[PDB]
């Protein structure tokens, strides 16, 4: 109900997206952001599984891309569903324990920053060493931008951020579609649908199978 | 002053031409209560329009069927389906079922207390379930095209057509059960055999419907 | 004023306002304004997509006699995949009408080019664009109105024939009317067929009732034929 | 009004203030079971604790039936694992469930005398100093102190929403229960079993084609 840009031009979106959050199209058709209390919570979920989802997508498209040219390592060769089932220095077993923790500790920090801003903006062990006190959930900022590229044009910065989230959300949404579909890597797939767009298509491969 | 179902006999009260296709017949009284009447017209409506349905579909297999196009007879026709296509017949009749019953029940409680259905508690549909009059749903869903939000006379003309061509139907309905329980064969066999042969091909010598002869 | 029947009254719903308002509406279908103004932009379209139907299968046979309009669909060979072919055109047609849909329910709001901010639709009405879509107008304005929706009416018509013809001679355009100025008293439809209480016959339906599409078996039937006369 | 049949008579002591006040308030009492105050307030209490017991009971048969399935786990069958658990066990049947109703009767003793009087399990002096944490909020049913450890209720503008989900989700659950017992003597086979030979082919698998919810079909 603004003139911010819609992903319908002309349609009626619903009034509780103002634009004050990051990335704001009015797109909600089953109104799940009605509530002020959920979606308050709804735009940190999205940011997280944002951020992860960026993460993995980078990481799985980087080592498959190296290991098609002369760059060589232990891992190559090696799918991203077949990582699991390696021969690393500790078993899966430790090693999520160990991650177990520090992802409690780190999510708990987080969480208790979140139900209260600025209350977990000091270091435990340091007392001198904190983070400003201007901070909303979301956006630490502080050590965790050590290159001050927030001080900028901030909107724009959270916009690219917010778009490049759902982006990777999609990706890595497609690179399980197509794991369980196809049964190979995406960078195959890729290079198979780049041969020859035609026929190589989710219509036809999909028929084949029927 | 409007013509009447048995011309010189003066039409009963609760039958007074406003509903359509109104010709005063009711010597057993079944609709003089208003309630009793109200629900009478629109299980006549019903049964109208799916006899309609019936009619139309009856006659278009039984013309494929003459012509060679292997068209099976309606009485065939559902043994024809569930064989040829493997088709689970009690699955069909639960889905039907499922499918009828949602229906007829938003019928049935929005005949109950008018208007109940547009409350928006059916994914926020609100104007498409509030019914014009009783056993007429007006709406964008039942009548896209809008014919009875316009020109007042043509609807009430377009409601005499349906009265009208949804007792022919109910008749015609019946005509197909006692030819094919009489006959043993189609409607358009009927109508050919007829049409061959009509001074000796007729119910008065099918040996059937009159047993003196 | 012209009319589709002189010296009769026109309904009370057509006033003489829309272009091609010849007072022709027997069922009424269009005394709702709102039914009416969605069905203007459904003529309109079905009008412009006649028009192009029928020139498209006239310079077919034309320009290729020795390949049938109906077969068109089924013996063309292209390096582009049919599901490829099918996708990009469920894209690009479903981007176009979702645009026009847009302008119907809420006209003046996708007139604005979404890459260039530069380029605007000029303001116009409903189911006439104008701007880019309207490069040059050699004439005048309601004139051509007129004359485009005549000429749509025409083309539908035409399609309807073409259909049908293919259907009942298996013959193009060109070669049903070479056909039927041979033999004009016994090439009309009344001449392959007639209808009387103890006799029924229609002609044959010359469209083969499946089509091998690379082992697809399409169905290809005769658009109602068991009610030919 | 949000109504489990639209246009239907909703019942007069379903319209009440503290009728309305329930979670899950459809006005759906055909019967005319909650026409009593007292008789509703139990029947809300039965409800909740039904509602809680079927959703621990068919979280405990779906999910280690769906790592079943899997490789995640090899747990058996919900009408077979008291055999398999009884087997290898430490005790038999009749010991554990004697323990078993003593230990759930003390509970069920204390919740009762909570439910007949609120906030009267807070009597001074007589559970070693843990009484004063055994009375429970104002509503009936939804205690707090040693229950609730993460304190997620002292939000009230989600209080209102968090009992919705937990009513509805648990009239669910004892609908599923009710499925795995009659898909138990309908086709023979689990819960998970029945849903993949149902998704395997719909439209010949269901209901309507074992001959034992159709009789007359
Ligand atoms: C978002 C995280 C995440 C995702 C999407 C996957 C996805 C997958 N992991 Mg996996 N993993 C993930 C985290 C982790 N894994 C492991 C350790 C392993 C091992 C050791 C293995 C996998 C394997 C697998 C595959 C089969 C999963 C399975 O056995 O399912 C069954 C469980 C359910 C259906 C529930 C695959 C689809 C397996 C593989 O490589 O298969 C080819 C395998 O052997 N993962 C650890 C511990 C460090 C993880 C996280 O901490
Ligand atoms: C609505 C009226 C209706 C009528 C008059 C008939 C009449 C008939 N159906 Mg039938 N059907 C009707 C509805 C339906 N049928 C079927 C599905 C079938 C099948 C699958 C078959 C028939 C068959 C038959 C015939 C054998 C008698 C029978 O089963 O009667 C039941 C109907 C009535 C007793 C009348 C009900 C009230 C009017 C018969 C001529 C059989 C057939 O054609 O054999 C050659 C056959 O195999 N029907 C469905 C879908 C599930 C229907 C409605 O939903
Ligand atoms: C002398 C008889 C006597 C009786 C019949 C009871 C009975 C009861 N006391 Mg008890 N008490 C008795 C004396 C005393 N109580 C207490 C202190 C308490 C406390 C602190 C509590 C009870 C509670 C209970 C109930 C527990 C129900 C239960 O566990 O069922 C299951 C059955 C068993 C565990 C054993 C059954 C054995 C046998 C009878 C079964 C064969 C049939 C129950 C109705 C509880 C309650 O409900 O409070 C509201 C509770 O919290 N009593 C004291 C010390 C002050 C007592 C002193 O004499
Ligand atoms: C949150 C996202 C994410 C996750 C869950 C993983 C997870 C994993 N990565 Mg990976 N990675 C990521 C992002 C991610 N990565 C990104 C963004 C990059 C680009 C810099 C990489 C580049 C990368 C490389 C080059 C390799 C992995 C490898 C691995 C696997 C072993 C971990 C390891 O190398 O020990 C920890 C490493 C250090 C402590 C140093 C593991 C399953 C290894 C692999 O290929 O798997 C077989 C490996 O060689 N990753
Ligand atoms: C391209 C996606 C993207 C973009 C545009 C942003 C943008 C932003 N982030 Mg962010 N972030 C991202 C991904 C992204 N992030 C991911 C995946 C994570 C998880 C590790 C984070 C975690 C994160 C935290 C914890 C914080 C931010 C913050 C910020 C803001 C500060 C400016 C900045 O970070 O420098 C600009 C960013 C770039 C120029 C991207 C550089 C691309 C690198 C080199 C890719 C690395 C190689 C690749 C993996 C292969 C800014 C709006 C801070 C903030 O909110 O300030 C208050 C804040 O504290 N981000
Ligand atoms: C980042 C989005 C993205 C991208 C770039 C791709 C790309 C590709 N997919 Mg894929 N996919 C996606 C998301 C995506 N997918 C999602 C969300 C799903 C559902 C889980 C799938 C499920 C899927 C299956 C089952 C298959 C593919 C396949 C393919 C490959 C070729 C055929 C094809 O395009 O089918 C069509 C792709 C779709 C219908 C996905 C929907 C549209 C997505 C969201 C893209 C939207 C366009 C958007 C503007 C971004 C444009 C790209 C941009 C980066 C320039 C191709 C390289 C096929 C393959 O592996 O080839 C052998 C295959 O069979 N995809
Ligand atoms: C591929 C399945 C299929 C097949 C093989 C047939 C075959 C036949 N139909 Mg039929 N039809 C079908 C599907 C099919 N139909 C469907 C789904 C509908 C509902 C829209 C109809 C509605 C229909 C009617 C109303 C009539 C026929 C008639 C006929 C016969 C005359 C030829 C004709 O089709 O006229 C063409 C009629 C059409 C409606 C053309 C559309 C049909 C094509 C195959 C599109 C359907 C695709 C669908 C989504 C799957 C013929 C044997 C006529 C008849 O019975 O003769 C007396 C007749 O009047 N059909
Ligand atoms: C009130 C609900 C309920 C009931 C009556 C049962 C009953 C049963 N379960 Mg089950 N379970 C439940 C809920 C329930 N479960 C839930 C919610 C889950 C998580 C989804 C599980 C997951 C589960 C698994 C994975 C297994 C069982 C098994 C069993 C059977 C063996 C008895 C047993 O576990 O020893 C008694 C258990 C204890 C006395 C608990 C001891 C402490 C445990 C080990 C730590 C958990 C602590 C945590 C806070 C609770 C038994 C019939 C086992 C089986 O299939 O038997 C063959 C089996 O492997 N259950
Ligand atoms: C008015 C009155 C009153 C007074 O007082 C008294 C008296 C006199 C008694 C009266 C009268 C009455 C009457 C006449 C009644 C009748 C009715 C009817 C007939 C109905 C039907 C009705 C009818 C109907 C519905 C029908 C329907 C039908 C249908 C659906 C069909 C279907 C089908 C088809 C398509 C085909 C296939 O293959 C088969 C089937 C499936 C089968
Ligand atoms: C409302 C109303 C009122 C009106 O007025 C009328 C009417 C209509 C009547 C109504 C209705 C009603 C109903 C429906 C009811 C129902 C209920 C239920 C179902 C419950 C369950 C409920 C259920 C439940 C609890 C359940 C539970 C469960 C459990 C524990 C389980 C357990 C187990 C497990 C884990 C496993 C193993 O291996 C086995 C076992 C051991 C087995
Ligand atoms: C990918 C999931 C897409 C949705 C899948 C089907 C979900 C069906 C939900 C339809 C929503 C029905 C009600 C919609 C709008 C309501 O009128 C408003 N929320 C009421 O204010």
């Amino acid at each position: 109900d603004a003139a911010l840009p819609s992903w319908m031009p002309g349609a009626d979106l619903p009034g509780y997206l103002n634009g004050t959050l990051p990335g704001d199209f009015g797109f909600d058709p089953l109104y799940l952001g009605q509530d002020p209390v959920k979606l308050k919570w709804y735009a940190q979920a999205e940011l997280m599984n944002a951020r992860f989802a960026m993460l993995a997508v980078a990481g799985i498209l980087v080592p498959e891309l190296l290991s098609n040219i002369g760059f060589s390592w232990p891992g190559a060769g090696v799918a991203w569903y077949d990582a699991g089932k390696f021969e690393y220095f500790a078993p899966a077993s430790s090693l999520f324990g160990v991650q177990m923790l520090l992802f409690a500790w780190v999510e708990i920090r987080r969480y208790q920053d979140f139900v209260k801003p600025g209350s977990a903006n000091q270091d435990p062990i340091f007392t001198n060493n904190k983070l400003p006190d201007g901070n909303e959930p979301g956006y630490p900022g502080g050590i965790f931008d050590p290159f001050g590229w927030s001080k900028g044009d901030i909107k724009s910065l959270k916009l690219k951020e917010i778009k490049n989230g759902r982006l990777a959300m999609l990706a890595f949404a497609g690179f399980i579609g197509q794991a369980y579909t196809t049964g190979t890597t995406p960078l195959k797939n890729l290079s198979t649908h780049l041969a020859d767009p035609w026929s190589t298509t989710v219509w036809q491969n999909d028929l084949a199978r029927l | 002053v409007r013509p009447v179902w048995f011309p010189g006999n003066p039409p009963p009260a609760h039958l007074d031409g406003s509903l359509a296709g109104d010709y005063g017949f009711d010597p057993l009284f079944l609709g003089q209560e208003p309630q009793t009447l109200k629900w009478y017209v629109q299980a006549e409506l019903v049964h109208g329009r799916f006899a309609m349905l019936g009619a139309a579909g009856i006659i278009l297999t039984s013309i494929g069927a003459k012509v060679g196009l292997g068209f099976p007879e309606w009485y065939d026709a559902g043994k024809v389906v569930v064989e040829k296509n493997n088709i689970d017949f009690p699955t069909l009749m639960v889905i039907q079922f499922y499918l009828m019953g949602w229906a007829e029940t938003k019928r049935w409680y929005d005949f109950k207390n008018p208007g109940s259905q547009a409350d928006g508690s059916f994914l926020g549909f609100t104007e498409e379930f509030k019914g014009l009059e009783n056993g007429y749903p007006g709406g964008r869903f039942f009548d896209p095209m809008g014919l009875s939000r316009g020109d007042a006379a043509k609807y009430q003309e377009y409601k005499q057509k349906e009265v009208k061509n949804g007792r022919l139907a109910m008749i015609a309905c019946l005509g197909f059960a006692a030819q094919y329980a009489a006959t043993g064969k189609g409607p358009l066999d009927n109508l050919a055999d007829h049409l061959a042969d009509p001074n000796h091909v007729n119910f008065a010598t099918n040996g059937v419907s009159i047993p003196i002869a | 004023r012209p009319l589709w029947l002189p010296g009769s009254t026109p309904p009370a719903h057509l006033k003489g306002d829309l272009p091609g308002d010849f007072g022709f509406d027997p069922l009424g279908l269009g005394a709702n304004a709102e039914s009416l103004k969605w069905f203007k932009e459904s003529e309109l379209v079905h009008s412009r997509w006649a028009m192009a139907a029928v020139a498209g299968i006239l310079v077919q046979e034309i320009v290729r006699p020795d390949v049938f309009w109906y077969n068109a669909g089924k013996e063309v060979e292209s390096p582009l995949g049919p599901l490829g072919l099918l996708a990009v055109e469920f894209f690009l047609m479903h981007w176009v009408e979702v645009r026009r849909w847009q302008d119907l329910r809420k006209p003046g709001s996708v007139d604005q080019d979404p890459i260039f901010s530069q380029y605007k639709l000029p303001p116009h009405e409903v189911g006439y664009p104008g701007g880019v879509f309207a490069p040059f107008i050699p004439g005048d304005l309601a004139e051509l109105k007129v004359k485009e929706i005549k000429n749509g009416r025409l083309a539908m018509l035409a399609f309807v024939g073409f259909v049908m013809a293919a259907q009942v001679t298996g013959k193009g355009p060109i070669a049903a009317l070479q056909e039927h100025l041979a033999d004009p008293w016994g090439t009309t439809i009344f001449s392959k067929a007639a209808v009387v209480p103890g006799q029924a016959v229609a002609p044959p339906c010359k469209i083969p009732a499946s089509v091998s599409y690379k082992g697809i078996e399409i169905p290809t039937p005769c658009f109602l034929q068991g009610l030919w006369p | 009004r949000q109504s489990w049949l639209p246009g239907s008579q909703i019942p007069a002591h379903l319209d009440t203030p503290a009728a309305q006040a329930l979670a899950g308030n459809f006005g759906f009492d055909p019967l005319g079971l909650g026409k009593d105050p007292v008789a509703l307030r139990w029947y809300q209490q039965a409800e909740l604790i039904h509602c809680r017991t079927a959703m621990a009971g068919v979280a405990g048969i779906l999910i280690p039936g769906l790592l079943t399935k899997a490789g995640a786990l090899n747990v058996p069958e919900w009408y077979d694992a008291g055999k398999v658990a009884i087997e290898n066990s430490f005790a038999p049947w009749g010991s554990l469930l004697a323990v078993q109703l003593f230990l759930c009767g003390f509970v069920e003793a204390k919740r009762w005398q909570d439910i007949r009087k609120p906030g009267s399990q807070g009597e001074p002096g007589s559970f070693l100093g843990f009484e004063a944490s055994l009375k429970g909020t104002s509503e009936l049913g939804y205690p707090g102190g040693p229950f609730d450890p993460l304190g997620l209720s002292k939000e009230a503008d989600k209080w209102a929403d968090w009992k919705l989900k937990e009513v509805k989700n648990g009239r669910l659950a004892m609908l599923a229960f009710l499925g795995f017992v009659a898909q138990k003597y309908a086709t023979g086979a689990g819960p998970v079993d029945n849903l993949a030979a149902h998704l395997k082919d719909p439209w010949h698998v269901n209901y309507a084609t074992n001959g034992v919810s159709l009789p007359f079909l």
